């Protein structure tokens, strides 16, 4: 058995043209306490890959800690390692997914779902999702926890099928996730109003953008609404 | 004989004990008047305090039912209070079980029910 304590809430994405994005809140919560106040868990692996990991945070970081030894060990032997052979996203995905099957079967989880994000030397988008059980799947758009019920049917709109995905652009794109993020701040109890977000292109490279918050908040209906029914 | 006491029909074809109710009333003396305004009801009665003794402010005809409702009485004064404690509960109950204030027709109506 394992039990989480320390959690984070979900993590959204979605393919465009030229790559993905990626984003992910900075909190760790440890019940109705909201305990920790950024816990960044976007993690960038390499240059052209972002992991994003939610669920329990003592297991966060320890698979943040195999994903730095698997860059250091493919780093040994000749330059061309890194040249040209370097670890694609589809490597460090299917490092993950062959831990977490091992681990479920000995009953002891690594209580987490994953998103890997990236774009491949070939020029191909790659996104995929994994969790405790090892599960995979890979789609258009991605979430995880909580956000697989609210944030998908949003982001499901833009790109709904294999076609859509040369139209949108990066501009579409970046601000249906900056939309996301705001109804998941709506309505969910575990957000925070600070965000993190990654956007991977395959012509600039990785932009890492933290602490971008939400902003357009409407409340200005909020003080007509009176009463719980019977009261004038 | 016992078709006069209770309230059964007489011979003729009439409730006398009923209409032996209605001499009862100006049994007290109070005349009232009462008048629809435009936005408003206004209802004046007269009060008699017979004795130097009573305490004239006790002495009184109108009575609050509701903050909607108002309610002034002819007749004996017994009969006053107990039909304006039933009164006031059924104001209060219309409120509990449908949510809104009982409407004037609504408890006229269901006076006349209990009177029946």
């Amino acid at each position: 058995t394992q039990q989480p304590i320390v959690t984070g809430t979900s993590v959204i994405s979605m393919k465009y043209d030229n790559g993905v994005i990626i984003a992910a809140d900075n909190l760790g919560s440890y019940g109705s306490l909201l305990r920790f106040n950024g816990v960044e868990r976007l993690i960038p692996v390499g240059d052209n890959t972002v992991v994003g990991i939610s669920g329990d945070i003592s297991d966060m970081q320890h698979i943040e800690r195999l994903l730095k030894d698997l860059v250091t060990e493919n780093a040994y032997d000749n330059p061309l390692a890194d040249a040209e052979e370097a670890l694609e996203p589809s490597y460090i995905f299917e490092y993950l997914a062959t831990v977490m099957y091992q681990r479920r079967s000995k009953m002891n989880p690594l209580w987490n779902a994953i998103i890997v994000a990236g774009v491949q030397s070939n020029g191909d988008q790659f996104l995929r999702y994994v969790n405790l059980l090892g599960v995979t799947y890979s789609s258009p758009t991605l979430a995880t926890g909580f956000g697989a019920h609210m944030a998908n049917p949003l982001l499901r709109k833009v790109v709904d099928r294999e076609s859509d995905i040369p139209k949108t652009t990066v501009q579409v794109a970046e601000e249906a996730i900056v939309n996301a993020m705001r109804v998941l701040y709506y309505r969910d109890a575990r957000s925070s109003r600070n965000f993190s977000l990654a956007i991977i292109d395959k012509n600039t490279g990785l932009t890492f953008k933290k602490n971008l918050q939400v902003e357009n908040m409407k409340w200005d209906f909020a003080k007509d609404i009176k009463g719980y029914g019977t009261q004038k | 004989g016992y078709d006069r006491h209770i309230t059964i029909f007489s011979p003729e074809g009439r409730l006398y004990q009923v209409e032996y109710a209605f001499k009862a009333t100006n049994q007290t003396n109070i005349n009232s008047l009462a008048v629809r305004g435009k936005d408003c009801t206004v209802v004046i009665s007269q009060k008699k305090v017979p004795d130097k003794l009573l305490d004239p402010t006790t002495v009184s005809y109108i009575f609050c039912i509701s903050r909607t409702i108002g309610m002034v009485v002819n007749g004996p004064i017994p009969d006053a209070r107990n039909a304006a404690l039933r009164a006031k509960a059924e104001a209060a109950e219309f409120r509990y079980k449908y949510g809104y204030d009982m409407p004037c027709d609504v408890l006229a109506k269901r006076m006349a029910n209990l009177s029946q």
